[PDB]
């Protein structure tokens, strides 16, 4: 249950908050990055797919399975204003 | 949790 989400960063960012990565495990045994807050009226509320839960797959050309928060963070920070996110949805 |  891959689904994609194009996005356009707003004034105040993509609009949501991650936690996850190798050595920063949101849950036990799982390297993964997870959104754990959408935040309103931001880009990714307003497109409305994105959900908390979600586990990010891919962002732009960056693959983000088994990586650190710090490299998750640098490249969903090293995005333009056109964000392509890859993303697996829960159970 | 990294706010961006």
């Amino acid at each position: 249950k891959i689904m994609e989400i194009k996005l356009i960063k707003g004034p105040k960012g993509l609009g949501f908050s991650i936690a996850g990565g190798v050595g920063n495990q949101h849950i036990p045994g799982d390297n993964s990055i997870y959104v754990t807050s959408i935040v309103e009226g931001g880009a990714a509320h307003k497109d409305g797919k994105l959900q908390i839960g979600d586990k990010l797959l891919a962002v732009n050309s960056v693959g983000l399975e088994e990586v650190t928060h710090e490299e998750a963070v640098t490249a969903l920070k090293n995005t333009s204003d056109f964000v392509y996110l890859k993303v697996a949805k829960p159970t | 949790a990294t706010g961006l």
